[PDB]
């Protein structure tokens, strides 16, 4: 049928997403889908959306957030430019590792409950991981779960009596403790954020496994050099550490011992020169963040 | 040439689960037979000198190259076939041949592991590679993904750096220089050695012959320097230097451990042109972890 | 979801143009298809004919189970475009401006 | 939420006095330095020979410089040009 | 001169992914006209879903809502609701009888 | 996608392969194998991208100067190559499979034979042909190409590629093996080429080059392995040097009418 085809359509392909085109905040990762024209459907303003393009776009790469809208326009901007920050990281062959030593979260890996033993943490974070929750709806995070909770109070009026007994005559630290594990055996079946929407990993900027070395015609590669920008003059308030622009990347730079004197030289303009850099290890923060450790190599 | 002989390779005989007889002979018997008539059409020392002496002998020198293209070529061929015993999968001339479609198969290599190292006995060996590599299955993709990627000869190798960078009273001590830091994942493409320190700065040092050369016959044209040669060439051979540098030192080997080869000679006779990565499925299954466990030196607990 | 877990995705680019709805013979019992690019769209179908097929049951275990697929995929080609370059490099091959390099003049 | 306020049909859509950018002379700037730097270190004082250098060429032909002496605004052409397609007016 | 003022200059935070544009001018000027105070409702008690009326023997909480002179400020500044603002305005009022504001 | 081109007499070459030089194996492997091996591939690598409408000669340029698009430059490279390799080993161009014909006696032209006299000093055709199986062996360790190329001064001359390196653009003809020792001579050549590459304006660090291919061969071990074996590539690059298709050469050499 008609609808069966539209799901598969290339434009249903492309995820819903109404966040502001002109975003002036901190930017971690992309945020709208890059879409591309080939040279052939430039030249006629084709770009597979409802309406063309304006021929004075002369980009093959935008993003958009409405195919039309009440102004008879497409809400686009020519850019497309997430995707060179992305084959910069690639040229850069630093492997993203993790500053926890958490499993990789592209293998399949067999996890067991070792940190299972935080329930209590986890089962309450559902009511508790509402930082940003309308204050009514999260209170009927309240009523609604108390009587999903409180059907199953006969169902552990009789387990606690028949596999605790002496709990429930003598203390109850331990049966607290069969409280917790109860609900989450009973909930594991449930789905209660079944679809988990944080970002898995790298979250795509790299698929690369550390331990690989770089072969070369002047040997291996020990170091990567890279060319790079500083921005300050003065190391960031507060941090030991200058920030640098390598690859569309700000970096986080230690020096050897000293800054070089073109530092004060320059001044506020030291971002007109380029620098070569060492990235000593690229890691990945929870905000989805690339945290990018660098070393000012220095002529010597 | 007993001298490259191994005990599990024997003429007539297959390799079991891995090369059939046509296959074992095409990829190692006549392949030997070949590559040593080269080396010994070459140097007259070929029956005199170990194979990795002539590599490390003859090695930066253009006029010595085809002497070292062909011994390295035979002890890299040599060290892939030692490590490997066979396996329990279908002789490779019964099954059927892939065709096209497997191109399109999904690898499984990130959810399923199989012939480990531990389970035969060799744990040093896998707590190193779970160290370095963070997991086993980690190690296997990254093993089999970076020979799958090489399109024609070469090999790729699991080394192990050597924590001797200092190079005072080097290879002095065969334990207090045979220590590993770290291991690693190495490709080499032709006749390329897996050691690094006989070839290093090749190109650092033709460079500056080069820049010295220039300079000299632009002495004699009388030039005035020049306003960006001096900081051109200043940077070129400052980035080759700081790439080649060591953690302490600029002396960075490493110690062959194992050695899969990459070249269509191997797999192509038995498991088709569509058959790269089943060859290197049942190579895997076919390792002796024992050889490898054998070669790992000894870590260096300087931490 | 899929985006929402993997944000680079996005930078990928992705041609809206289409070719010939009709033409699309494809065979979701594995991920890769001919005439398609490796992408999210090729994790949601795979998730479907997994759900359509009844391996398994609940979305989120068919998903997972694509999501690991992508991963293996993702990771391959991650190695070919990596060992090319270096193999070039090693024959001689040379190339006037990198992706840093074009960042730099920029 | 931010509240959006939509207009009546109108007229027209126009701006009575358009702001343009007019940039600085550079000959103006170069004397409104000389004469602080005459203010400060004294007239004639060594330390503005640079000024006065700079002043002399810039206003060797020109008194005040070579200039791109002319900016309009081109805002009321889109305008009037675009209002009827994104008013948002419902159809006839 | 090796100084800049800091108006003409940006400041790339430092985990964040960057594009040549974003050392120009254009992003300066784009930056300033695209500044508002979105990051107050996180801050702003008011726009949280308390009832403004019980902050009303709280004068340091409604302060937050007047100008200088004790002026309630007009919706339009303060973005919010009407219940809300009209529920603040009360409690500015009660506040101010009740000889605490 | 990108499908393998049909052959010319595909019967027969699926049935008595080339005579003289394969046997039907062994151009099964070459191409009916490795070309849908190579297709497959480069469509997986340029399905929905804007290369997908580009034929793999268009491809290997347009990615010539791209360092991390070099997995499509090698495989567009190999295609091509392999066509053209393919294509002058052919007993005919020409589809005489409802006429029968067995008599193709194609012979070179005046116009190469001259080249020829002029490009190498006065050298025969035979004697070329033993210098480009030298070459061949002395500079193709493992998997590559050996071109017999025409530059923009109408000289012919002697390429030989490693692994896949297009005989069009001289930055990637991947001549020089770097695994392996370099005289002062070599690396005066790649110095020489690098400054070349850097005098280029273009934003793509794209320089111009106009050689053209007139022979390939096929030096990769899909070609011989299975009907030579390894160490008698130089007997097939002989016995391809011998029952070229002239026809086809000829035509790829530019007259001006």
């Amino acid at each position: 049928t008609l609808a069966e085809l539209l799901g598969r359509s290339r434009i249903a392909q492309v995820a819903n997403n109404h966040k502001p085109l002109t975003y002036t905040g901190k930017k971690f990762h992309p945020t709208h889908q890059i879409i591309e024209t080939k040279p052939s459907t430039l030249y006629r303003q084709e770009w597979g959306l409802k309406s063309a393009i304006p021929s004075k776009i002369k980009s093959r790469y935008l993003v958009y957030n409405d195919l039309d809208t009440l102004e008879r326009i497409t809400t686009f901007e020519p850019r497309g430019g997430t995707q060179w920050n992305r084959l910069r990281f690639q040229e850069m062959g630093v492997p993203i590792v993790s500053n926890i030593g958490r499993q990789n979260p592209f293998f399949k890996y067999i996890s067991r409950p070792e940190d299972e033993s935080h329930a209590k943490l986890s089962l309450f974070k559902e009511m508790k991981g509402d930082t940003d929750i309308s204050p009514a709806a999260m209170k009927k995070r309240l009523k609604k779960i108390t009587a999903l909770i409180r059907s199953f109070q006969d169902e552990f009026k009789e387990w606690l009596v028949e596999n605790h007994p002496d709990e429930l005559k003598l203390n109850s630290n331990k049966l607290e403790d069969y409280v917790v594990k109860f609900l989450n055996k009973k909930l594991e079946t449930k789905t209660n954020k079944k679809f988990n929407t944080e970002i898995i990993g790298t979250g795509g900027l790299s698929y690369s496994l550390p331990g690989k070395l770089k072969n070369s015609p002047n040997g291996v590669i020990q170091r990567t050099v890279v060319p790079g920008r500083i921005l300050n003059v003065v190391k960031e308030n507060n941090d030991n550490k200058w920030l640098a622009a390598i690859g569309g990347f700000v970096a986080d730079v230690v020096f050897f011992q000293s800054p070089p004197s073109s530092f004060n030289s320059m001044g506020d303009f030291i971002r007109m020169k380029t620098f070569l850099f060492e990235i000593l290890e690229a890691s990945m923060e929870k905000n989805g963040s690339v945290s990018m450790h660098a070393r000012l190599l220095e002529p010597q | 040439s007993t001298r490259y002989a191994l005990e599990h390779l024997k003429e007539g005989a297959p390799l079991k689960g891995l090369f059939s007889i046509e296959g074992l002979q095409k990829a190692w018997f006549d392949r030997v037979k070949y590559l040593d008539a080269k080396l010994n059409d070459c140097t007259n020392e070929a029956q005199q000198k170990p194979l990795e002496t002539l590599i490390h002998e003859n090695s930066k020198s253009a006029s010595k190259k085809h002497i070292v293209n062909y011994a390295s070529s035979l002890y890299n061929l040599k060290f892939s076939m030692s490590s490997l015993q066979g396996c329990i999968r279908t002789p490779p001339e019964e099954c059927p041949r892939l065709g096209p479609e497997a191109l399109l198969q999904t690898p499984d290599f990130n959810r399923t592991i199989s012939n480990e190292p531990l389970t035969t006995g060799n744990e040093r060996l896998q707590a190193a590679l779970i160290s370095s590599f963070g997991s086993l299955m980690e190690f296997r993709t990254l093993l089999i993904n970076s020979n799958l990627a090489i399109s024609g000869d070469g090999f790729t190798w699991l080394v192990a750096r050597r924590q001797l960078d200092k190079r005072a009273m080097r290879n002095d001590m065969p334990n207090r220089d045979i220590e590993y830091d770290k291991l690693f994942i190495l490709n080499t493409y032709n006749a390329g050695t897996p050691f690094n320190f006989s070839t290093s700065g090749v190109m650092n040092e033709l460079n500056n012959q080069y820049t010295n050369m220039e300079k000299q016959r632009a002495k004699e044209a009388g030039n005035l320097e020049d306003s960006e040669m001096t900081a051109k060439q200043a940077k070129t051979k400052f980035i080759y230097e700081t790439q080649q540098k060591g953690f302490s030192g600029k002396e960075v080997s490493y110690i062959p451990l194992l050695a899969i080869d990459a070249s269509p000679k191997t797999w192509l006779t038995d498991y088709g042109v569509f058959g790269k990565r089943e060859y290197l499925e049942r190579v895997w299954d076919s390792i002796e972890w024992k050889i490898v466990e054998s070669r790992l030196p000894q870590r260096t607990k300087i931490q | 979801l899929f985006y929402k877990q993997h944000p680079w995705e996005l930078s990928r680019p992705k041609i809206l143009v289409e070719n010939e709805i009709g033409d699309e013979n494809y065979d979701w019992s594995h991920m890769l298809q001919i005439g398609r690019p490796l992408d999210g769209e090729s994790v949601i179908q795979r998730t479907m004919y997994l759900i359509k097929t009844k391996q398994y049951g609940d979305m989120v275990e068919a998903y997972d189970h694509a999501r690991y697929e992508f991963y293996a995929l993702r990771m391959q080609e991650e190695t070919e475009q990596q060992v090319a370059l270096e193999e070039a490099e090693m024959f001689g091959s040379l190339f006037g401006v990198s992706a840093i390099e074009h960042g730099i003049q920029k | 939420k931010p509240p959006v306020y939509r207009l009546p049909p109108l007229p027209r859509l126009k701006v009575k006095k358009p702001i343009i950018r007019q940039e600085a002379n550079k000959c103006l700037v170069l004397m409104s330095n000389l004469l602080q730097c005459w203010s400060s270190y004294g007239h004639m004082s060594p330390k503005c020979a640079g000024l006065v250098t700079e002043l002399k060429s810039c206003t060797s032909e020109s008194a005040l410089g070579k200039r791109n002496n002319v900016q309009k605004s081109n805002i009321n052409y889109h305008a009037a040009r675009l209002y009827d397609r994104i008013n948002g007016k419902p159809h006839d | 001169t090796k100084k800049i003022d800091q108006s003409l200059s940006k400041k790339l935070p430092k985990g964040t992914i960057y594009d040549p544009f974003d050392f120009s001018m254009g992003r300066i000027h784009l930056d300033r006209k695209y500044q508002a105070n979105k990051n107050s409702n996180r801050n702003d008690i008011m726009k949280s879903g308390a009832n403004p009326l019980e902050f009303y023997a709280r004068p340091r909480i409604l302060s937050r809502y007047v100008t200088s002179t004790g002026r309630i400020q007009h919706r339009d500044i303060t973005g919010l609701s009407a219940k809300n603002q009209r529920r603040l305005s009360k409690a500015i009022r009660r506040c101010q009888a009740i000889g605490l504001m | 996608i990108h499908v393998v081109p049909k052959l010319p007499n595909s019967k027969a070459l699926l049935q008595n392969g080339v005579p003289n030089i394969l046997s039907s194996s062994g151009f099964k492997t070459v191409w009916f194998d490795y070309q849908r091996y190579l297709c497959d591939k480069l469509t997986l690598a340029t399905a929905g991208q804007s290369l997908e409408s580009y034929y793999p000669f268009h491809i290997l340029l347009k990615t010539a100067g791209n360092p991390l698009q070099s997995n499509i430059f090698n495989l567009a490279s190999s295609i091509h190559n392999n066509h053209l390799f393919v294509e002058n080993i052919l007993p005919s161009a020409v589809e005489h499979g409802t006429n029968s014909n067995a008599v193709v006696k194609t012979e070179p032209s005046r116009l190469f034979l001259s080249k020829i006299k002029d490009s190498f000093n006065g050298s025969d055709w035979e004697v070329v042909k033993e210098e480009m199986i030298y070459r061949a062996e002395n500079e193709v360790l493992g998997q590559g190409w050996l071109f017999l190329v025409e530059n923009n001064e109408k000289k012919l001359f002697i390429l030989t590629s490693n692994n896949n390196g297009t005989p069009y653009y001289f930055p990637r003809n991947q001549s020089f093996d770097l695994n392996s020792a370099i005289s002062i001579d070599e690396f005066a050549t790649l110095k020489q080429m690098k400054e070349l590459i850097g005098k280029s304006t273009k934003l793509n660090g794209k320089v111009q080059d106009w050689t053209m291919p007139i022979i390939c061969v096929n030096l990769w071990d899909h070609a011989y392995l299975h009907d030579y074996g390894v160490g008698n590539r130089s007997k097939y690059v002989k016995n391809v040097l011998d029952n070229l298709n002239w026809s086809v050469v000829n035509n790829r050499i530019f007259s001006g009418i």
